């Protein structure tokens, strides 16, 4: 699977989360910044690796960053 | 909660786009919603159906495909009751999207943060430190 | 067809030089460098040209003659039709040349 | 010569090459009545062939084996009118206009709106910058001097690395 | 800081890393990243503006 | 699902791309799971030894199959009139006039003409029969049988090296500069003294004899006298006939300077006594390092003291020495780096200063030597600064280089890559501008307006070594200099013959086309450079990717978001040099074979006069030259040049396939194969046949390694066809 | 769009039967007549790929005027077969005969 990680400069805009176009990313309770949220990746086996949440990012560098790793039929986006 | 496999399904007339051998041996999806009318969408997967009055329910390949027909079904039908689930051969139905019954984008108690990394992006260790050695570059 | 078409007939094309065809012996050249010159463009990706930008940026900060419009590399659909202009340009220039010297010293 | 050369006012194949490109040249006219729009295209084309053999002959050019002018670019004054004069002449335009454009992106930096001053250019005021371009290099070294042409290393951003 | 002053960028792997931002807000609340600066020059995603740390700010 | 055994993020991947990975990844050892360092020397170590016997081998082929099939003893007798043999022929598709066409070279059977010049090399050294040509072939087979052995004893549990032993820095450069490269350059000057100078004048020395043949006279008493100068004495005359004893000299030890006037070749003599005093010099080296007795340099030491007191260099080379011993591929960079010069010296002093007897006379051997070795520089120079690369991603630790030469490399690679930039741009613009001015100019018929720069720079240091074709009277080439008269005694007679006859390539004369082709060369070796350098000081980060260590070396891109990053990584600036790279070998190839095929007609001046425009090189140079090879078939018959001729049009095919996944990417491919994997499926009596693995276009980066070979080997099989039927269909 | 995959696999199988059989065949020549085996080529003189339907048609419209273009005089085209129209000396059209490179050229 593919590595999608978060790091501690998420504003909690949530557009990460509403990129998504497998379900990948969800929202959690934090208290590190104004927003009170912080993107989280608990499904990364359903990771296809298009980094579009990388793309949806503000922050100056990306508060999620997908590591593109092992290969699978979820990750390969394959339909057969 | 489980699938109820008797749901209708989208009028449709079929077409080569559909899901193909590794659907009945691997995994297959499903998506259900309900509609208020009898209205054409657009398949993920090629041309175009109807999904009827009440409650629809689709098979397809990918995961991406029933929420990329989710995001259609959202905003130009206005529905939000669409629930994904993953099939496997052995009969086994797995509820996959909205996972806890709220979306992803809006925040909920009793979710675990999974990947979060304490410190900012710029610092992770540098992959000759961690060379030959198990730990993780995260710090 | 390498032989006796190519080759046989850029002859024209070739010893043009200091004829009223030389000319399309120029476009000959010209256009076997645009088509060349577009191979820059497609087997080249964007990331590469926008880090080399960078350090050229750094020398004009340098000497505080940075601009006000930040440059970019072009886009990677826009190195996509920059690659297959001048590849147009350049293919078509050069048949278009030597078909003209060929046939209007020949024919 | 310099480097086993001939001057081209004494080199045979200079003097085959004036007379190759008028030969090619009056065969042409040979097929026109004199008169006629192309006897004087021609004739004028005559004429200007050996003004430029004429003037290179005379000019210190030094000719090769093949009768054609070779340049001396090692810096001996004997030949500086091939390399570096024309040089000096370059580098005082292509510091001019470099020292010009410099100003001007300086003066839009101040602006109002400072990138639609680069595509909407004040023409008066670039205008008053391309004329002060001719003490460039009294203008540009005081500039280095008094501090204002290099920025510090700590004013620019780097790669993290 | 404070609020509208000129910032020279400390964090290596910012876009304007030693440019210079000008203040917009500083949350009081424990936020980790509570200074926002904004900037004239987009980064390559076009966004201008970037919240920081005070140890990551200096002002000039 | 196991092919992979050394990866299982490959192992569990499903897809076809799972075997084009597993192969593509196979030697780099340092990414394989659960890879310790003890065992990453001991498998390097050993296939070290397997790789040495692969070249024993090799050699030992070449070997057999001249002794086997070859027509070395005839060549022999008549070097310069006989074609060497390479190998036969065997071919079921030939049809019977391709068998006749290729019955050259004297003997009854189909043959390949050698162009590796194996046969002026070894009748150089002594070989002179069959017979010690087959006993050169079983001495390499048992070669490579024992480091076949030795390979697989240092792997055997008792026999595997410690890391200790790998790191001995000054143990291996002791060995390797005093044995490994003093003592064989001494025993090498022992076999010319002992064998081959005797050979060359008619007397048979082998292993039979050597013990009771003395290769002088005097024989080893002047050596343990001092009266080493009596080893010089009567040198061969100018009438030897080599081989033979006719005009042969009794001197082993000589520094005559020059060529042997009827070999064209250095002196055997000269070449003895270079490898005895570079031997001299080598092995007196291997004692500059501390080994177990208490005299001789530590090497951290040395690093560690030069750090220039002006502090220019900041903390200097302190931690150099622990950051080289660690990197391997800091290690691998240093050596492609001096190896690529080195046979970049070696196909320069070859054509010049020509070793081998009667070599020099065969115009596709000198062209085909010269052109690999170029085009093996090139390659070697490409893979130093990408493992230079490598290096700092993967190796480079910015804290144990505090302040070093490495870390302020670092600190102004802007400056560095920038400047680069700047240079680039320079050469380019002129030099295609005054080229271009030359074109047009030519092309209107004026000649004589071209700008023609004498390249005096290049023309004074051919007078300075005694070229007296300028008139510049300076150095060797004046008659009472200080330079001139201090070798006199010596080299200068043999090297004013040789440097002033045009009848060799020392010290070819140049014109404006040398100088326009050298700044074309220059402009080739900075952009070529500027993309490896960028490609290495921008690996570990930039300003799009800041953290692009994180991800490696070859990574596809970073995806389409902050502009786009397609071609971002590291790995991808080597891709993008091996383009300049073929193009800059290109320029240096179709120089040295215009210039030398012109040179070798008579027709100097066909040089002189075409290569200053573009369209000169475009017709008398690869318009003109191409007609004996595509005319290798045609619709009235076939002759031996049939093979080059299909080459030809091959290396275009390849090459052009090339460009197929280069400016076509993924997308397009994998959206294609799903209409194949869904036509499969449903066609009768095939969808009873299934795939194992499921079939996906290839991936971001193995697409721009697939191009790249077949760009490259479209390249190399296209030149190598016409600087061989050029220059064979020629003779000249 | 809802059987694009049956178009797409049937192109894609019917390109790649065109390109094996039409540059494939100069391919086989490339080798035959660099091989020295010309008897074993697809040509006029060796094998042969005639363009039998075009000839046909060429015929076909040389015999045109006067029998099922009855009140024509002369031909649409000198390209199907018929005289040399010659102005100042040089062809102005004549018959363009259709051969085994001819055949060859149309497949690619
Ligand atoms: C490749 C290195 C190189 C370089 C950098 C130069 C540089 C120079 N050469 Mg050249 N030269 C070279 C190689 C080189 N040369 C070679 C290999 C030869 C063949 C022997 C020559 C032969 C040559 C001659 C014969 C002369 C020069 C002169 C000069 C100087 C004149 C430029 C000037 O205006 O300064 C001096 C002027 C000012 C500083 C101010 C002027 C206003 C300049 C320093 C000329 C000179 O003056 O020598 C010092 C001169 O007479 N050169
Ligand atoms: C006048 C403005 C100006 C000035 C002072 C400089 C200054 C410099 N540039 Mg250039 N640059 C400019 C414009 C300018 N740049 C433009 C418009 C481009 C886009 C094509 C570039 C692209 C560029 C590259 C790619 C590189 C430089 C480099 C450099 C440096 C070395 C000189 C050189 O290589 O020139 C080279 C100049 C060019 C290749 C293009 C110049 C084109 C025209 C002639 C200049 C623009 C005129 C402008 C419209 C002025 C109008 C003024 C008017 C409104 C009053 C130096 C920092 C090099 C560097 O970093 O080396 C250290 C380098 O690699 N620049
Ligand atoms: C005197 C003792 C001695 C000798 C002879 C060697 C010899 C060798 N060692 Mg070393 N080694 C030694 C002691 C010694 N070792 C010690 C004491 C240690 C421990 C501290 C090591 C540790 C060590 C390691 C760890 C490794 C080696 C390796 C090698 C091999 C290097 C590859 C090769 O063939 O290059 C041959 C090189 C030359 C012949 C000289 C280079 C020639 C240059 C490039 C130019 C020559 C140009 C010249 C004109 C040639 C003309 C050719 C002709 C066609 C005209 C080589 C056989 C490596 C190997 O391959 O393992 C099997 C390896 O991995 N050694
Ligand atoms: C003595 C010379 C030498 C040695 C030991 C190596 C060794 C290595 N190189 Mg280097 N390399 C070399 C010459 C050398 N290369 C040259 C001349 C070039 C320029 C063409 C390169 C360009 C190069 C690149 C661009 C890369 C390597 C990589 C590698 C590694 C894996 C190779 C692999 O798995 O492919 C084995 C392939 C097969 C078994 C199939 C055939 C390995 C450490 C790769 C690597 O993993 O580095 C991180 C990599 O990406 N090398
Ligand atoms: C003929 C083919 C060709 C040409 C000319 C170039 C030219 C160049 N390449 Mg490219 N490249 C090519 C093929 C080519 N490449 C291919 C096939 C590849 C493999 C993908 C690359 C990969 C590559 C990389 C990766 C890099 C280069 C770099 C360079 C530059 C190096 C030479 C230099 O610095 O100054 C030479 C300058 C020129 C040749 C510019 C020509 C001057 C023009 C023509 C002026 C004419 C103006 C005219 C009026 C325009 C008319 C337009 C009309 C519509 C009015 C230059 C821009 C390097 C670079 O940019 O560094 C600075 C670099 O990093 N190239
Ligand atoms: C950065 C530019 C550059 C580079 C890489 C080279 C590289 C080379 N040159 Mg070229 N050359 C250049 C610029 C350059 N040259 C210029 C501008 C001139 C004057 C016309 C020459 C004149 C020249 C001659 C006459 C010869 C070479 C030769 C060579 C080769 C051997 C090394 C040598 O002589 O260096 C030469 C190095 C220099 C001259 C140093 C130039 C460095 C400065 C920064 C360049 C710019 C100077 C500037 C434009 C002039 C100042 C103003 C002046 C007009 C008042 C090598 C291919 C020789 C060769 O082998 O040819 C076959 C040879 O004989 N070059
Ligand atoms: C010479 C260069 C070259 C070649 C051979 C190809 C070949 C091909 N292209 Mg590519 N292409 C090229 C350049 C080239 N392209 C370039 C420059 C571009 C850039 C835009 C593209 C873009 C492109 C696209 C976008 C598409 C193709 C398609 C095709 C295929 C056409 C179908 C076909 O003819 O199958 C027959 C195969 C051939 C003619 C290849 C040569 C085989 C000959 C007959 C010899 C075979 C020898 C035999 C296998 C030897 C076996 C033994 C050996 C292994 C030892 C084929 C694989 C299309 C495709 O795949 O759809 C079918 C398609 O959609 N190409
Ligand atoms: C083949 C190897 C090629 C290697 C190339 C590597 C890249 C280049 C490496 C850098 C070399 C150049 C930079 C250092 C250049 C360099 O040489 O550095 C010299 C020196 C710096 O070196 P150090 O730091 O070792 O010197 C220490 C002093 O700074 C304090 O002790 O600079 C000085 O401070 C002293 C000035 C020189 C002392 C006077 C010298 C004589 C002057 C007058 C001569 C006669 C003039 C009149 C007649 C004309
Ligand atoms: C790439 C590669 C991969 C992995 C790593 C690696 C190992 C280091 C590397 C090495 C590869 C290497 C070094 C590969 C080396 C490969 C070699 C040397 C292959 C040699 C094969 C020779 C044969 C089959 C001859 C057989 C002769 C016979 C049977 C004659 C017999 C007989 C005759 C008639 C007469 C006598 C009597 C009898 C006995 C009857
Ligand atoms: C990318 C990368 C990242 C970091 C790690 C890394 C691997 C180190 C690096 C790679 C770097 C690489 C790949 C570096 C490559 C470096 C190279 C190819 C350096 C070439 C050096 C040649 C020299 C100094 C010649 C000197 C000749 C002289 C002095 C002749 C003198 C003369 C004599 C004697 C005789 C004639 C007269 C004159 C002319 C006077
Ligand atoms: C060279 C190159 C660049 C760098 C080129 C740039 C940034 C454009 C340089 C164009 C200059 C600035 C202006 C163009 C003027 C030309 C001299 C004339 C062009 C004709 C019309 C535009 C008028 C890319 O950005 C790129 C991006 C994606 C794939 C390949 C490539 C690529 O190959
Ligand atoms: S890479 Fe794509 S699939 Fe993976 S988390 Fe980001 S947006 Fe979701
Ligand atoms: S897009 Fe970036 S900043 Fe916004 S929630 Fe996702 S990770 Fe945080």
């Amino acid at each position: 699977s593919h590595s999608v990680k978060v790091y501690d400069t998420c504003i909690g805009c949530t557009q990460c989360v509403r990129a998504c176009p497998c379900d990948v990313l969800e929202m959690v309770s934090w208290d590190g910044c104004k927003a009170g949220q912080i993107a989280s990746a608990p499904r990364t086996e359903d990771c296809i690796g298009c980094k579009r949440c990388e793309t949806a990012c503000p922050t100056d560098f990306l508060s999620v960053r997908v590591y593109l790793g092992g290969e699978t039929t979820r990750s390969m986006g394959l339909a057969y | 909660e489980t699938l109820n496999l008797q749901i209708p399904s989208p009028t449709f007339e079929g077409s080569t786009g559909g899901w193909l051998r590794a659907a009945e041996v691997e995994e297959k999806y499903a998506i259900t919603w309900t509609s208020p009318k009898e209205q054409v969408f657009e398949m993920p997967t090629g041309g175009a159906a109807i999904m009827r009055q009440g409650e629809n329910l689709l098979y397809l390949a990918r995961k991406e495909q029933c929420l990329a027909l989710a995001t259609q079904v959202k905003n130009s039908f206005k529905i939000t009751d669409y629930k994904v689930y993953r099939i496997f051969p052995s009969g086994e139905v797995q509820y996959l999207h909205p996972k806890d019954g709220v979306f992803p984008e809006k925040v909920n108690a009793g979710r675990v943060g999974v990947g979060n990394v304490s410190h900012s992006i710029g610092k992770n260790l540098n992959p000759a430190q961690i060379k030959f050695t198990s730990k993780s570059f995260n710090g | 067809w390498l032989r006796d078409f190519l080759w046989a007939q850029a002859s024209q094309v070739i010893q043009s030089y200091g004829s009223a065809l030389s000319a399309y012996g120029l476009i000959f050249l010209g256009a076997h460098f645009i088509w060349a010159f577009s191979l820059m463009f497609l087997f080249s990706g964007r990331g590469y040209w926008q880090e080399l930008i960078e350090s050229i940026v750094w020398a004009h900060n340098k000497l505080n003659v940075a601009p006000a419009i930040q440059p970019r590399a072009l886009s990677i659909t826009q190195g996509r039709a920059v690659g297959l202009a001048h590849y147009l340009l350049g293919g078509i220039g050069t048949t278009w040349a030597f078909f003209l010297a060929r046939i209007i010293s020949v024919g | 010569d310099v480097a086993g050369l001939t001057p081209c006012g004494e080199s045979k194949e200079f003097a085959r090459r004036l007379d190759g490109s008028v030969k090619k040249l009056q065969t042409r006219l040979s097929k026109y009545e004199a008169g006629t729009p192309p006897a004087l295209a021609l004739q004028k084309q005559i004429d200007k062939t050996k003004n430029r053999f004429d003037r290179y002959g005379k000019a210190g050019l030094l000719c090769g084996t093949d009768g054609l002018p070779h340049l001396i670019t090692d810096g001996r004054w004997t030949h500086s009118g091939e390399f570096v004069i024309p040089g000096l002449l370059f580098l005082y335009v292509a510091g001019w206009i470099g020292w010009v454009g410099r100003s001007y992106v300086l003066f839009a930096r101040t602006a109002d709106k400072p990138t639609e001053k680069e595509i909407i250019i004040d023409v008066p005021v670039a205008l008053s910058f391309v004329s002060t371009g001719f003490i460039w290099p009294f203008s540009a070294f005081k500039e280095f001097t008094s501090g204002n042409l290099i920025v510090p290393a700590d004013e620019i951003t780097v790669s993290p690395r | 800081v404070k609020r509208g002053s000129k910032v020279r960028i400390l964090r290596k792997e910012s876009y304007w890393y030693q440019d210079i931002g000008t203040v917009a807000t500083i949350d009081t609340s424990g936020i980790r990243y509570p200074v926002v600066v904004r900037f004239e020059k987009v980064s390559y995603s076009g966004v201008n503006t970037n919240n920081f740390s005070l140890d990551e700010v200096v002002e000039v | 699902t196991k092919f992979p055994k050394f990866s299982q993020a490959l192992a569990q991947d499903p897809a076809t791309r799972r075997i084009w990975y597993g192969l593509a990844t196979a030697h780099d050892l340092e990414s394989h799971d659960g890879m310790t360092e003890e065992n990453l020397y001991q498998k390097i170590f050993a296939s070290h030894f397997g790789h040495l016997a692969v070249i024993f081998l090799w050699t030992s082929g070449n070997l057999f199959h001249v002794a086997w099939q070859g027509n070395f003893e005839q060549w022999v007798l008549n070097p310069l009139k006989v074609k060497p043999i390479a190998h036969a022929i065997w071919d079921p598709h030939f049809g019977q006039p391709a068998v006749k066409a290729f019955t050259k070279g004297g003997v009854s059977y189909p043959v390949n003409i050698a162009t590796s010049g194996v046969y002026h090399w070894w009748y150089t050294i002594g070989m002179r029969s069959n017979t010690d040509l087959y006993a050169g072939s079983l001495f390499l087979l048992f070669l490579a049988g024992v480091f076949l052995f030795a390979g697989w004893l240092h792997l055997q549990p008792k026999f595997r090296p410690g890391l200790s032993w790998f790191k001995n820095n000054e143990s291996r450069l002791n060995h390797h500069l005093s044995g490994l490269f003093g003592f064989s350059s001494l025993a090498w000057s022992a076999h010319l003294i002992h064998v081959a100078i005797p050979e060359a004048r008619g007397q048979h020395v082998c292993w039979d004899n050597f013990t009771k043949v003395a290769p002088h006279p005097a024989g080893l008493q002047p050596f343990f006298t001092g009266n080493w100068g009596a080893y010089a004495a009567s040198p061969d005359t100018t009438n030897h006939i080599f081989g033979t004893s006719e005009g042969a000299g009794t001197a082993i030890l000589t520094f005559l300077g020059g060529f042997h006037p009827q070999t064209q070749a250095l002196w055997l003599t000269d070449i003895a006594h270079h490898h005895l005093a570079i031997g001299v010099v080598f092995i007196f080296a291997g004692h500059m390092y501390r080994t177990n007795w208490g005299i001789g340099h530590s090497l951290k030491e040395i690093l560690d003291a030069h750090r220039p007191p002006g502090g220019r260099l900041g903390a200097g080379h302190k931690g150099i020495f622990e950051t080289l011993t660690n990197s391997l591929h800091f290690q691998l960079g240093l050596a492609l780096a001096s190896l690529g010069v080195i046979t970049s010296l070696v196909a320069q002093h070859m054509y010049a200063l020509p070793s081998y007897a009667f070599i020099a006379k065969d115009y596709v051997t000198q062209s085909a030597l010269y052109t690999h070795h170029q085009y093996i520089a090139g390659f070697l120079m490409v893979g130093a600064f990408a493992h230079g690369a490598i290096f700092f991603v993967r190796d480079y630790d910015p804290e144990q280089n505090k302040n070093n030469v490495l870390a302020r490399i670092l600190d102004h690679k802007e400056a560095i890559i920038s400047h680069l930039s700047w240079v680039s741009l320079f050469l380019g613009f002129h030099t295609l501008g005054i080229y271009v001015h030359n074109d047009v100019v030519v092309a209107f018929g004026t000649p004589e307006k071209q700008i023609l720069v004498e390249p005096v720079f290049a023309q004074w240091i051919q007078a300075s070594s005694g070229k007296a074709l300028y008139g510049f009277d300076v150095l060797l080439s004046s008659t009472n200099s200080v330079a001139a008269n201090a070798s006199s005694n010596i080299w200068l007679p043999g090297w004013l013959e040789a440097i002033n006859s045009g009848k060799n390539s020392l010290f070819l004369p140049i014109g404006p086309g040398d100088f326009l082709i050298h700044h074309a060369i220059a402009l080739a070796l900075h952009t070529t450079t500027l993309i490896l350098v960028k490609g290495a000081l921008d690996a570990r980060g930039s300003k799009l990717m800041p953290d692009k260590k994180d991800f490696g070396y070859a990574f596809p891109c970073d995806g389409p978001g902050r502009g786009g990053t397609c071609d971002i990584s590291a790995w991808d600036a080597f891709y993008l040099s091996m383009f300049w790279m073929l193009n800059t070998i290109g320029w240096v190839t179709f120089y040295w074979h215009w210039k030398h095929i012109t040179i070798w007609q008579g027709n100097a001046g066909q040089f002189n006069e075409s290569s200053t425009y573009i369209m000169g090189w475009l017709r008398d140079y690869l318009w003109l030259n191409s007609s004996p090879l595509i005319n290798g078939y045609n619709p009235f018959g076939m002759n031996s040049l049939s093979v080059w001729s299909w080459m030809f049009l091959f290396g275009h095919l390849i090459w052009a396939t090339g460009f197929m996944f280069l400016i076509s990417w993924r997308g397009y491919w994998q959206e294609l194969i799903e209409t194949l994997v869904w036509a499969h499926e449903r066609t009768p009596l095939a969808n009873l046949v299934r795939w194992k693995d499921k079939p996906v276009a290839l991936s971001i980066v193995q697409a721009r390694l697939v191009g790249l070979i077949h760009f490259t080997a479209g390249y190399i099989f296209t030149y190598a066809a016409f600087v061989i039927a050029s220059t064979t269909g020629k003779f000249g | 769009i809802r059987h694009r995959d049956a178009i797409i696999s049937h192109l894609n199988w019917i390109c790649i039967f065109l390109g094996f059989h039409s540059f494939g065949l100069y391919i086989h020549n490339d080798t035959m007549r660099a091989l020295g085996r010309t008897q074993d080529m697809f040509s006029d003189t060796a094998i042969q790929l005639k363009p039998v339907f075009a000839q046909w048609v060429q015929s076909i419209h040389t015999l045109a005027p006067g029998n099922t273009t009855p009140n024509a005089l002369a031909t649409a085209s000198y390209a199907f077969g018929g005289d040399v129209v010659a102005v100042g000396n040089k062809v102005a059209m004549m018959p363009i005969s259709l051969g085994t490179a001819d055949f060859m050229v149309h497949h690619i």
